[PDB]
């Protein structure tokens, strides 16, 4: 009774400031958004169906390029990485600061949503490539024209690196509702799509393998968890669009969390709903950066 | 006393409660403001069509970047017009204006093009053999040529030529022209008597010339034009008129500012001494019909 | 993660 | 009366918990402005000093 | 420019 009045006060003040502060630093933030971000991109000359034609047409450097993958629809922006294993990649999806949303829809992830690249600063051209998730329909018709290999690499908030390649990768038309298919795989952040997260047993593991999974988003289920409560769905809590099983092993477009490590406690539904990879840090560290290129394989 | 101390708290800790609630339904609405991309300044407009005179018979009023899909091509490929106007639609095929693209590159660059393409016009770039010669090669209708040269006084002169085009990839991309047109800046299409020798003219002139780059030469030379001078263009023995050279700031140069003493800057010998490299440089294209008709 |  | 300290007791409890998840999603969300708005809200989130309180709270419960 |  004494000093638990004397504490318990300590608390409700101290608290009752935090949300001020919280209340203010909301209310700034919704002023800077009366004004949008800009970047000027000049477009390359040399294009292509996708990046690794432009790499073999003499693109060099890596930066945003016009691709064509297709005389159907019109020719869209995207990021070239021409250094990285021999360049040619065209990334489809990226990760490496918390600049974009990617708890989004079902429409916003069959379109594409974030920014593709910005400018490498005291440059005409965008060298640096935004948050972004290309988009389904597109990554679909590119991973159909031909077999095509998949690279997934990531980084720690200490500057560690891994990678994991797939020489077979898939993603089928939004009819079949963008399932996705993974083969042949060889890397060091460990085979979190084929496999499942590595620490967990049997059935456990089997119910976060991705491959063969449909694509889902908090509007539209998907995923691999037969349930009845509305709430009790792998998009809504995991937080983001992805191949959700029960639930995942791997979640590239989860929240960004600052510093890496967080906690049940700090998550929005109390799961594992980071940039995560179980495979090389489980469920409880969010990557520092994360991306997913493509290239026809050969 | 405890009475008050402790329904003190309940009065704070309910206070807190409902501004938490308020509090996340203003993060919602935030929400809503954060899902569009940054603005890109540059855009691409709607409007297409074989050429930019096309476009700009179509109503276009505004130079900027389009695609053009010319009549043989497979596909459409983007493009910096020039509207004026008059409804004149030129497409620009060549730009030099500040020497930051580099102009030394290889048989497939120089096919496929390479530098960048801006809204304002404001870049350096070469558009593409293969795409110069869709655009000059379809169904019958000749185009004029325009240089545009600037020195570094503010000074400019063009060069029209007549019935300009370019062959396919087979006879590698060789340049033809009916005649010069007119202009002020000359015509050094034809060759400039440089005096170090009689045949100078002769083996300096550009209308029949395939093109040539340092890993694959098609002038007339024993040795390699476009290897020695660093650059991608129509040599014969090897030039007069030189737009794809080495950009020297200031304009002047001399025979020490150059590797192997030869100049390879920026020239129109017509109009300037070879030891003067343009300022700004611009090769377009546009419907002969168009040109005062 | 997973929903035993 | 000790009826109401020991609600209140988890009431706070409940509070913190809810607080600093607000904390870390506020975070997540002004950040993700960054690359949509004009600019995104320079701060930081002091995640010890709430669990520097819950100890403390979990200890006056005993 | 010409050639020797
Ligand atoms: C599959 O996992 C379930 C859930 O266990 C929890 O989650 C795991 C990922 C791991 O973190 C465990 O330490 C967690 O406890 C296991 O379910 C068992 O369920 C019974 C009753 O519901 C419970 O008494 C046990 O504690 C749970 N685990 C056991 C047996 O100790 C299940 O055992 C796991 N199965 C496999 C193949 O590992
Ligand atoms: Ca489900
Ligand atoms: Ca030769």
């Amino acid at each position: 009774i004494p000093t638990n009045l004397r504490v318990l006060r300590s608390i409700l003040e101290n608290l009752r400031s935090k949300i001020q502060k919280l209340e203010s630093d909301v209310s700034a933030q919704m002023e800077y958004c009366r004004t949008p971000c800009t970047v000027s991109c000049n477009i390359p000359v040399v294009s292509g169906k996708e990046c690794e034609e432009i790499i073999r047409k003499g693109g060099e450097t890596s930066e945003m390029y016009l691709i064509q993958p297709d005389s159907s629809v019109k020719p869209y922006r995207v990021y070239c990485d021409m250094n990285t294993e021999n360049g040619g990649w065209t990334v489809i999806q990226n990760r490496q600061d918390g600049s974009v949303d990617f708890g989004r829809k079902w429409d916003p992830y069959k379109q594409g949503f974030g920014n593709v690249a910005t400018n490498t600063d005291g440059k005409n051209y965008c060298g640096l490539p935004g948050e972004y998730w290309l988009g389904n329909d597109k990554i679909s018709q590119l991973t159909r024209m031909g077999p095509t290999e998949l690279l997934i690499e990531m980084e720690d908030w200490k500057g560690d690196k891994v990678k994991a390649h797939y020489g077979g990768f898939t993603v089928q038309n939004e009819a079949n509702k963008y399932q996705i298919s993974v083969n042949k795989y060889r890397g060091t952040a460990g085979n979190a799509l084929m496999d499942g997260a590595s620490q967990l047993m049997g059935e456990n593991r089997t119910m976060t393998i991705h491959n063969g999974m449909f694509f889902s988003t908090y509007d539209r289920d998907n995923d691999g968890w037969l349930t009845s409560d509305p709430r009790k769905q792998c998009s809504k809590e995991d937080g983001g669009g992805w191949w959700y099983n029960r639930c995942h092993a791997a979640n590239p477009n989860g929240r960004y969390y600052w510093g890496g490590q967080y906690t049940w406690d700090m998550a929005k539904h109390g799961t594992d709903d980071g940039v995560v990879w179980m495979n090389w840090k489980g469920s409880w560290y969010s990557m520092r950066k994360m991306s997913m290129k493509i290239r026809p394989f050969f | 006393t405890h009475d008050s101390s402790i329904r003190y708290l309940q009065e704070i800790y309910n206070s807190n409660n409902q501004k938490i609630v308020n509090l996340k339904e203003k993060v919602a609405q935030l929400e809503a403001q954060c899902q569009e991309p940054c603005k890109d300044t540059v855009q691409i407009h709607d409007i297409t069509g074989k050429d930019c005179q096309d476009i700009a018979n179509k109503g276009a009023k505004q130079s900027g970047l389009y695609f053009i899909k010319p009549l043989k091509a497979n596909q459409q490929f983007l493009v910096y017009c020039e509207i004026d106007g008059s409804g004149n639609g030129w497409t620009v095929f060549q730009k030099r204006l500040d020497g930051s693209v580099d102009f030394k590159k290889n048989w497939i660059q120089y096919k496929e093009g390479f530098g960048h393409l801006s809204p304002t016009g404001t870049t350096e770039f070469w558009l593409g053999n293969e795409k110069i010669h869709l655009i000059s090669t379809q169904s019958a209708i000749p185009y004029a040529l325009r240089v545009e040269l600037e020195d570094w006084n503010g000074r400019t002169s063009t060069a029209d030529y007549a019935m300009f085009k370019v062959g396919p990839e087979a006879d590698k991309y060789r340049l033809t022209y009916a005649y010069f047109a007119g202009g002020d800046a000359g015509d050094a299409f034809d060759g400039f008597d440089f005096g170090d020798d009689p045949s100078d003219k002769f083996f300096t002139s550009h209308n029949g010339m395939q093109f040539s780059t340092w890993d694959n030469d098609n002038d007339k030379f024993e040795g390699n034009c476009a290897e020695q001078d660093g650059s991608g263009w129509w040599m014969n023995k090897c030039h007069a008129g030189h737009l794809n050279g080495v950009y020297y700031q200031g304009g002047t140069y001399s025979k020490a500012s150059t590797p192997n003493g030869y100049a390879n800057g920026i020239i129109w010998a017509t109009w300037k001494t070879r030891w003067y490299s343009m300022k700004k440089t611009t090769m377009k294209i546009i419907p002969f019909n168009r040109l005062t008709i | 993660g997973p929903r035993p | 009366k000790v009826q109401h300290i020991q609600l209140l007791q988890k009431n706070v409890r409940a509070q913190l918990v809810d607080m600093k998840r607000l904390e870390v999603d506020i975070d997540i969300k002004i950040r993700s402005c960054r690359g949509s708005c004009s600019r995104a809200l320079a701060r930081e989130v002091d995640l010890k000093d709430y669990e520097d309180q819950q100890k403390q709270l979990e200890q006056v419960i005993a």
